């Protein structure tokens, strides 16, 4: 998962 | 501006969680990992971020006048907010975010920890299996007029579907004594  | 429209610093982007008050001053909830980049943004200046452990930040609103307590639809209808609340498994949900607009789906956990490489870790996530896409972040999660959290993150994209995080709402008002307008 990645910030978005 | 409502919740889940864009708000950007240079050449970033990101979304409006919510417009609250604190004591009677207007600003704007929206993510950590978006308020740790610049203490300028176009709709006013950053007064508080904590990213990453938490993934939240806010804005103090340069013009009062745009402090719009909805969520943009994306449909040229708005949704009004009038409170703050807890998710729960299963609740039916709506995002808004200024990249992907307005999508619906459901909380599948709570208090997820989240693993994002070297950006880092944060805590007590709500999970849901709505789609998401960069831009999103800090944009509004909510149930009707319930305001729930603010986009963090996930995996995937809205053609695929993938799983989103979420920062808790309450926490962040409760951070900074804001209430929604």
């Amino acid at each position: 998962p990645a910030p978005f | 501006i409502a919740g889940g429209e864009a708000i950007t610093t240079g050449g970033s982007r990101c979304s409006l969680g919510f417009n609250v008050s604190v004591n009677g001053v207007a600003h704007a909830l929206t993510a950590g990992h978006c308020t740790n980049i610049s203490a300028s943004w176009s709709i006013g200046t950053r007064t508080g971020t904590s990213f990453p452990n938490n993934d939240y930040g806010i804005i103090r609103h340069s013009n009062p006048a745009a402090a719009d307590g909805r969520v943009y639809l994306y449909n040229g209808s708005y949704q009004d907010i009038t409170t703050a609340g807890n998710a729960f498994v299963g609740q039916a949900v709506q995002r808004s975010g200024s990249t992907t607009g307005l999508r619906s789906g459901s909380v599948t956990g709570l208090n997820a920890t989240v693993n994002y490489g070297s950006s880092g870790i944060v805590y007590g996530m709500i999970q849901t299996n709505v789609c998401a896409q960069p831009g999103d972040s800090g944009g509004s999660l909510f149930a009707g007029s319930t305001a729930l959290g603010l986009t963090s993150g996930g995996s995937g994209n809205c053609r695929t579907g993938g799983t989103t995080f979420y920062q808790p709402v309450t926490e962040a008002l409760s951070a900074y004594g804001a209430t929604v307008l």
